[PDB]
RNA sequence: AGAGUACGGUAGAGGGUGGUGGAAUUUCCUGGAAGGAACACCAGUGGCGAAGGCGACCACCUGGACUGAUACUGACACUGAGGUGCGAAAGCGUGGGGAGCAAACAGGAUUAGAUACCCUGGUAGUCCACGCCGUAAACGAUGUCGACUAGCCGUUGGGAUCCUUGAGAUCUUAGUGGCGCAGCUAACGCGAUAAGUCGACCGCCUGGGGAGUACGGCCGCAAGGUUAAAACUCAAAUGAAUUGACGGGGGCCCGCACA
């Protein structure tokens, strides 16, 4: 998984009322932090393709809670859009 | 409790005089520890507690 | 984290365990880990013959560093010293003492 | 004994077959009471 | 040469008998085999052949003594249990088994399932 | 290793290995020394060894097969390329000034390295007495005389293997197949030599083989009775003799070793 | 409410890298030295993964579900032609290894003959790194997903109820099995893991041969694979089930059938 200390650190952004860890600032972002940084182990391990199977399952979740603030919330994208490094 | 290789004549009692472990048919314990069980008897065998082969 | 320290000596070698250990024990303090358990074993006979000998000594420590004090705790004895087919074994938690 | 080396494909021929005998024990025992 | 002790060997597969008698350390003092007592052929596959072949090196173990003796076992085959009861009758008193089957864990395969 | 595209009909096989990390130029210049080409010729001025002639001018590296500077550690310079031999060479500058050549190991480029009479084994490139080098271990550069120099197993990815010990011998399979007897007083370095991609390149071209000093084989059966005792013959003759030299010696499968000083070294022929 | 995440806790041959092993067997030699390969028991109508698949010991970087709840999202949904990855082993690449067996064979014994099973021998291969093939009795010969309609007996992981000492019942779930009604089925049989009642969607079928074959396209170094026809030809091929017969099918029994 994530780190520890980590997995505790990124949601201090993404608060927004805090109690939320349900909206998708949490489950793209978190999410995108678990794309960031899990790419490690793939360079030493390219012969398991079952932990990128859930790298292109989560992507696609991500695009598809991209695809529901396509219509509900377009300025609220902005933030992510613009933000964490994408596209 | 948490069971291990540091308690040996525990494990001694499962322990075959021919070497070997015990199946569940043999004698009763349970089938939740017995996949624990033989993974604890190979680290006292590991480390020299029991025997590889009945000879020595 | 928790980390389950066995390892062989020869028993002719034995005479110095007490220059084995403590080189260890600072190996470990100058990464803030902390010992709870410092045992040394019964002189115990063998069940299969490792290095073609009847005889042989067990040594148990406890390393609670991060991670590294691992590659020395290694490379001191994988590489050349009198030790011999041992495991290493992480734990989660502190135990007290065994060897009755 | 080990004088011969089964097939992988046969080793659910030897063990399936006897793994029902395991539990057909349980069945023809307790069809033997009633 | 006058000793009192040793070791023996009982190889006991399926078609041949081997009889093979030691000291307690390694050195072969007497040996007989199913193509021992001139047989040669089709029909030693018995335990009657480890009958007859125990006693040629029963009669020859006694050339350096050997009062007691120390059965060691191999082999899976007949002859087995019908070849050490023929030693203790010519005036040995061997008192029990020892048993070294050839088992690896899963080893070399040999010709498999032949039919 | 590349493999070149067929942009001419030269480079259509052309099977090249290039290593980055060999030196960019400027070889060890206190280090070498002049060397003129034979073209295979005697100092009566015979071809002695056929099929050598030209090539590209090459200076001789003086690359130490004894290594006997013991105790003094050596860090590695840099690994360069060497026209002399197969293998690679290492420029080893010792812990005073003193920069000499050896033959590179396997896995090398600013390592640390010392010979001497009890030098850590676990780095490839040690070199050692084969009285305390550990049995089993593959190692290379073996003297054959102590002080001599290193004389066995040096080409490129070339190794033997320390397989047993007696007396003042020890035992060593060579990379030929052939079980040695050698003394253990003499040396040699732990490890396997470097470059040992080198069977892997084509050459492509028959300008490739006369620019390493390699010139053309005629085959006897193309000659005349006179020049070869594969004789003549209408249209193409087989050789109708037993396969022979251009000097009358039977060339497959005749053995012709007749050294007999040295049989007794020799433990086991090469089978 | 469906679906997702923040919090541990185990269970787990997930999978991969590097090592450390043992006995045989094999190969040497005077019990040692040497290296390959699969790891008896633990083994389970067990786990794990979408699937293919996967077990000595050991760390090391890493998956998805379960469950205990507590938080929050506000259908974000499932399915999906094309499209896109990923798929057992013999292979043939591009480099290595090397034990046993063994594809390739030589004879040995055998038959009208072995070109066969049996007998004496061995390279390709399995192994490794990258890469290609994308084949199947890939089979549970059962697409994925949700809902609901009597049960009963083991067994796997949690959790709570339980007089409680567990020798453990009950309950709760998510898997894995047995047997059975309602139910369906041509029958065999399935039977809350449906082969019922349904719903959304997808792939697929239209008599047997010709034929998964030609030709054309695509991929492969090749062997080939994938998509895929008609001309002709036959009135039948096929499915489960029943009676009889047969069997170098088993099991009992009878008779000078065996002395």
């Amino acid at each position: 998984a994530l780190s520890v200390e980590e997995k505790a650190q990124i949601v201090n952004e993404y608060k927004q009322a805090e109690g939320d860890t349900g909206s998708p600032e949490v489950q793209v972002a978190l999410l995108s932090a678990n794309i960031n940084k899990l790419q490690d182990h793939f360079k030493a391990n390219g012969k398991d393709h079952h932990s990128r199977r859930g790298l292109i399952r989560m992507v696609n979740q991500r695009r598809k809670l991209l695809d529901y603030l396509k219509g509900k919330d377009v300025s609220r994208y902005t933030a992510l859009i613009g933000r964490l490094g994408l596209r | 409790k948490e069971i291990d290789y540091k308690d040996l004549n525990t494990l001694k009692a499962y322990v075959s005089e021919t070497g070997k472990i015990v199946p569940s048919r043999i004698t009763g314990t349970k089938a939740k520890y017995q996949r624990q069980l033989a993974t604890a008897i190979k680290r006292a065998r590991y480390l020299a507690l029991l025997p590889y082969t009945d000879s020595h | 984290r928790h980390y389950e320290i066995v390892f062989l000596v020869h028993p002719d070698q034995s005479e110095q365990v007490g220059g084995m250990v403590e080189r260890y024990t600072k190996a470990i303090e100058e990464d803030g880990g902390k010992i709870h358990r410092l045992e040394d074993w019964g002189r115990r006979q063998l069940a299969y013959a490792i290095n073609n000998v009847h005889k042989a000594h067990y040594v148990l420590m406890n390393v609670e560093c991060s991670a590294k004090a691992l590659a020395e705790l290694e490379d001191n004895f994988r590489a050349n010293d009198a030790v011999i087919r041992n495991l290493v074994m992480r734990r989660d938690e502190a135990v007290t003492e065994q060897s009755e | 004994s080990r004088e011969f080396y089964e097939k992988p494909t046969a080793e659910r021929r030897r063990k399936a077959a006897a793994a029902v005998k395991r539990h057909a024990k349980k069945v023809q025992r307790e069809q033997r009471r009633r | 040469k006058t000793v009192v002790d040793g070791i023996a060997h009982i190889h006991a597969s399926f078609n041949n008998t081997i009889v093979t008698i030691t000291d307690r350390q390694g050195n072969a003092l007497s040996w007989a085999t199913s193509g021992g007592s001139g047989f040669r052929g089709s029909r030693k596959s018995t335990p009657f052949a480890a009958q007859v072949a125990a006693e040629r090196a029963g009669q020859a173990a006694l050339e350096y003594g050997l009062k007691n003796l120390d059965v060691n076992v191999k082999g899976p085959g007949p002859g087995r249990e019908s070849a050490v009861r023929a030693l203790n009758a010519c005036g040995y008193k061997i008192a029990s088994i020892t048993d070294v089957t050839p088992i690896p864990h899963n080893g070399c395969r040999p010709p498999k399932k032949r039919r | 290793i590349v493999k070149c595209k067929p942009t001419s009909a030269g480079r259509r096989f052309v099977v090249k290995v290039v290593n980055q990390e060999l030196h960019k130029g400027a070889p060890y210049a206190p280090l070498l020394e002049k060397k003129s080409k034979s073209g295979g010729r005697n100092n009566n001025g015979r071809i002695t060894t056929r099929h050598i002639g030209g090539g590209h001018k090459q200076h001789y590296r003086l690359v130490d097969f004894r290594r006997n500077k013991d105790g003094i550690p050596a860090i590695v310079e840099r690994v360069e390329y060497d026209p002399n031999r197969t293998a690679h060479i290492a420029l080893l500058k010792y812990a005073d000034g003193e920069r000499r050549y050896i033959i590179a190991p396997k896995g090398v480029a600013a390592g640390d390295q010392l010979i001497s009479g009890i030098g850590a084994p676990i780095k490839a490139g040690n070199s050692m007495p084969l009285r305390n080098i550990p049995v089993g271990s593959t190692v290379h550069g073996i003297e054959l005389k102590p002080g001599k120099g290193a004389q066995i197993a040096r080409s490129a990815g070339a190794s033997a293997q320390l397989v047993a010990r007696e007396g003042a011998y020890v035992t060593l399979r060579l990379r030929s197949g052939e079980m040695r007897k050698v003394l253990a007083e003499c040396r040699a370095t732990l490890g396997e030599v470097s470059n040992s991609e080198h069977s892997l390149r084509s050459l492509g071209k028959a300008g490739a083989t006369r620019w390493r000093g390699v010139r053309p084989t005629v085959r006897g059966v193309a000659m005349n009775p006179v020049d070869h005792p594969h004789g003549g013959g209408e249209g193409r003759t087989s050789a109708g003799r037993h396969p022979v030299s251009p000097w009358g010696l039977q060339t497959k499968g005749k053995k012709t070793r007749s050294n007999k000083r040295t049989d007794n070294m020799i433990v086991r022929r090469r089978k």
